[PDB]
RNA sequence: AGAACUGGCGAUGCGGGAUGAACCGAACGUAGAGUUAAGGUGCCGGAAUACACGCUCAUCAGACACCACAAAAGGUGUUAGUUCAUCUAGACAGCCGGACGGUGGCCAUGGAAGUCGGAAUCCGCUAAGGAGUGUGUAACAACUCACCGGCCGAAUGAACUA
RNA sequence: AGCGAAACCACAGCCAAGGGAACGGGCUUGGCAGAAUCAGCGGGGGCUUGUGGCAGUCAAGCGUUCAUAGCGACAUUGCUCGGCUCUUCCUAUCAUACCGAAGCAGAAUUCGGUAAGCGUUGGAUUGUUCACCCACUAAUAGGGAACGUGAGCUCCCUACUGAU
RNA sequence: GGCAUUGCCGCGAAGCUACCAUCCGCUGGAUUAUGGCUGAACGCCUCUAAGUCAGAAUCCAUGCUAGAACGCGGUGAUGCUCCACACAGAUGGAUACGAAUAAGGCGUCCUUGUGGCGUCGCUGAACCAUAGCAGGCUAGCAACGGUGCACUUGGCGGAAAGGCCUUGGGUGCUUGCUGGCGAAUUGCAAUGCGUGGGGAUAAAUCAUUUGUAUACGACUUAGA
């Protein structure tokens, strides 16, 4: 076997960490660098490959695409690290007072017999003008190279029943820190669009936690360079409609996903296939640098997506593709 | 044939940088200030509604 | 003497600075080395570079992670070297290494607070004028130490901040060489002299 | 890389090499 | 390899040689004090990061041990010598000038003039010019150093030894 | 959950090198090393290299005196009972990488240099295998790790993979 | 269909799981050989000696895996309260420029410089502190300073800041100067902050539940 993917141990949580981070364009305003996301299944894609020199060009190709449920993220904190002799090191974290119950539970393994006594004294430190809690941020906007921002799922909103929020350390990749912090300071407790990370037709790296089995498997892994084809909307109907297909039905399949809920909002379809299993939490960077290949050029034409029930086999798509076969039957009328 | 850390790939993928995908990223970024500020101004809004 | 002698190895010879650094340490004398990749050593460039990696080879067969660990970060380059000639091992040795401490750069408290040096061991002084002398820095990096900069950097602030200081030292002083030089010659003074002050 | 120890069946047989040289140069 | 002789270990500790059957010292009652042997005195290590004169740069120096094997040589590394030769009658290096006349010697031959070759390598002029040391040409030319000479102003070159 | 042996037992059991004697397990010099414990494997116990020897024009020097006691370096003249898996390392490189040389036009070839990063096949023969041939591929390089993987072939200790 | 050591056949989701399938598989330095540039040695020349440019699938980073179980940081939550007990070598001062060393401080004039003039170094053998019962108790003079102590104003320090300065007042002390008292007999040396129970309250574990995990652990979930 492969020697660089050594000890092939257990991975420390179900949350598998960024290890890198892109890098800076200081001529930029302040943006984030990734985006958190859940598994879910496997679909079928169809679409005419616009890649010039090809054996395939202006042809139809067919391609097993993954959907990631990934709901919009909500940040709670900030934080600035110092460059040391000796790497890194946080000199201070700031938080958001206003936080949620599923954030909390992420501070208690037993969140039931718990007093929900966690962020109170600190959110009295917030009750003034600020004093205490903007030295913490003047802190900061001092010293500190990296500004890193304390952010974490919705999972209410997700159809899992984990129901503890997942925290995550993105960093940001806008020029200044002055522009970093007073860019973290308006979006404290704010929710954080999916669309306003990744748009379509982009080189996008992910991570997550791999499927065990019984040592082996269970290991952090990260591929790199895998295209996003489709960023949809919860709000927007028809997500299975294509500028072609234009047919209206939702990207999940008749009765959720195999595993998985119904995708009751936002996600993004990734080609190929991601790490891990359904279910698990996956964490998408934008891919460290600008790879410039026609592999990373070309701008997709969507076709149709295959929204067949995989859980057995899919011969329909909508429940409107039932009736209009079987005609009606016994326990209709 | 040649590596990845050869000098033939390393010279092509660094001329082609300066695209398209520098200027997108860009038509993006107003996406970030328009969208989630208005995310900003629609909970201005319910708090206007408390203000009342 | 001084309980506390930190030194600087900016112009030393990582050897002879060790030795002498080392010695005492057994003899019960805390030390405190710094600017560490300021260190230097005999030699070309292209030496101190093999005279190592070779180092670098060595580790362990059947489990490489359990052997004979290459430190990158000066400092420890230097550690080592010094550890080296003291029975380390045994009571009295880390009873001293224990005496030790090494740092790259000059972080405080230090900063603060005067250095020195070690005549019988500093580039010039030592070295036949003009002749191939490596030096740390280089050294280090160009096997792994990811800083050289940080410090660097990191670095230029303190020099400055403190000349800074200076000055207004050397403006302070200036006045006293003043005040005494004039309240100098009154008698009393005359007296002093004659025995000698 | 070669070594700059003398392992002791060489450093004693060059003794032994030395005597050889000894009765060789009389005869 | 065999023979003779004299030691050492064998019955034998102790200091030294990083460690050791064959090496260096030194043959032992129990102590204190002094002096040393052999070996050392950057640190590990008790003891001069002593003094003095030199030599050496090594892309894994050297501290390698009757200086014994790979060793006879190689090197535009370096320090000293030895023996031949020029040297203000101007040397060594260097741009500059001449570098010729029978003659484009003679056989070879489409073509050979110094220069694809074969056997002689003469003679005259001079300061000095090889019947020629190379580049080049179909053959010539032009260039060439070797030998002079002028411009400059002192030590230089060759073979070797360590 | 109960009941419950024995064999065995000087003593402990980490590597690397050195420890002259097919002796390393305690010693010397290093690397190192944190209590406690469970589950695997079938894991272990200054040698040499490239150009023959014989007679000779050789020809620097050394030979008691010094070519003729005589040797003598590189040259040139004469005759003429093995081989199928899986690990690791070596460069003395077969391909791939970049150069240097060639009457090397181009394509291809030959010789040489730095380099061990990455690669190195399949079929008929076994009276003792002590031979080889066309088929592909970029190329189908040579070796070491001693009874390598013959306790994979015709209830002694611990490295290692992981887990608390 | 009661049953057939898993009765046979047709097909089948869930799973075991495969070149028997699909997606993915990176850019910066520094080099060897080599080609150079300026250019000595050696009044020419020369890629080299001092310099310097480019350059091999190399090297080293970037990226990728793990995270030292005795490497570290930041941040959330209150230990608090009542009783009973228990107590590797300080001895005046670590006395802050940086760079060079075929060079430098320090002072001065400015023509603001690689500037001039002056001067220093040849050891910290210095500097600053340094007298009082191991440092007492009291009387003035002269200064308007030195210094100790809790306070207070403002500022600086993120490399391991966890210290460094300053403003204002109070209070000591002052050996700067002069005093006035005490020292014995110590006999001639032998330095002179945890426990064991309670009470109130933060949380973890067990037990239960879930499965993305699983040999057992461990891991993930959920429950006033």
């Amino acid at each position: 076997g492969h020697l660089g993917f050594l000890p092939r141990k257990r991975a420390a949580s179900i949350r598998a960490r960024v290890k890198a981070f892109p890098k800076d364009d200081r001529s930029k305003p302040v943006a984030l660098t990734s985006f958190l996301g859940y598994k879910a299944g496997m679909t079928t894609i169809v679409r005419d490959l616009d890649r010039p020199g090809s054996k395939f060009h202006k042809r139809e190709v067919v391609e097993a695409v993954t959907v990631v449920d990934t709901p919009p993220v909500v940040v709670v904190g900030v934080v600035g690290y110092v460059e040391t002799p000796r790497g890194l090191r946080s000199l201070t974290t700031v938080w958001a007072e206003h936080l949620s119950d599923e954030v909390k539970r992420r501070f208690y393994k037993n969140w039931y017999k718990s007093k929900k006594k966690a962020f109170t004294k600190y959110s009295a430190k917030y009750a003034q003008d600020g004093a205490g809690i903007e030295r913490e941020l003047a802190r900061i906007k001092k010293y500190a190279s990296v500004v890193r921002v304390l952010v974490h799922t919705q999972i209410r909103k997700t159809p899992l029943a984990q129901k503890k929020a997942h925290l995550a350390e993105i960093q940001l990749n806008g020029g200044s820190i002055s522009e970093k912090v007073d860019w973290a300071r308006e979006h404290f407790e704010k929710t954080v669009a999916v669309d306003s990370v990744f748009e379509q037709n982009e080189m996008i790296d992910a991570i997550a936690v791999t499927k065990g089995h019984g040592q082996r498997g269970y290991h952090s892994r990260t591929s790199i360079n895998h295209k996003i084809y489709r960023v949809g909307k919860g709000d927007d109907e028809a997500n299975g409609a294509t500028s072609f297909d234009r047919t209206k039905k939702t990207i999940t399949p008749m009765g959720g996903f195999v595993h998985y809920g119904e995708i009751k909002n936002d996600f993004i379809m990734v080609k190929g296939c991601i790490p891990g299993n359904r279910k698990r939490i996956v964490t998408l960077r934008k891919s460290l640098y600008t790879n410039t290949s026609r592999k990373a050029l070309e701008e997709v034409s969507l076709k149709w997506i295959d929204t067949a029930s995989k859980f057995g086999k899919g011969r329909f798509q909508t429940p409107a593709e039932k009736h209009a076969f079987m005609g009606t039957l016994k326990k209709d009328l | 044939a040649k590596s990845l850390r050869a000098s033939s790939h390393l010279n092509a993928k660094s001329v082609k940088r300066r695209g398209v995908f520098q200027k997108a990223v860009d038509a993006r970024e107003q996406r970030i200030s328009d969208k989630l500020k208005e995310d900003l101004l629609k909970q201005k809004l319910e708090d206007l509604k408390k203000k009342e | 003497v001084e309980p506390v002698v930190v030194i600087d190895g900016k112009g030393h010879l990582v050897g002879r600075l060790a030795s002498v650094v080392a010695k005492q340490l057994l003899n019960g004398q805390k030390i405190v080395v710094v600017r560490a990749e300021e260190l230097n050593i005999s030699g070309e460039f292209f030496r101190n570079k093999l005279k190592y990696h070779d180092f670098l080879r060595k580790a362990t067969a059947f489990n490489k992670t359990r052997g004979p660990f290459h430190f990158r970060a000066p400092s420890r380059i230097f550690y080592k070297a010094l550890r080296g000639m003291v029975s380390h091992k045994t009571a009295r040795g880390k009873a001293a290494l224990e005496r030790l401490k090494v740092f790259e750069g000059i972080p405080p408290p230090y900063d603060k607070k005067k250095r020195v040096v070690v005549p019988q061991a500093l580039r010039v002084l030592r070295l036949k004028p003009g002749r191939k002398y490596t030096t740390l820095g280089k050294l280090s990096t160009s096997v792994g130490w990811k800083y050289e900069d940080v410090v660097a950097k990191l670095e230029a602030k303190r020099k400055v901040s403190s000349a800074e200081y200076y000055a207004k030292k050397r403006a302070f002083t200036k006045k006293v060489a003043s005040a005494n030089a004039t309240a100098a010659e009154s008698d009393v003074a005359k007296q002093l002299a004659a025995l000698g002050y | 890389r070669q070594s700059r120890r003398t392992s002791t069946k060489l450093k004693e047989g060059i003794k032994k090499k030395a005597s050889a040289h000894r009765k060789k140069e009389k005869k």
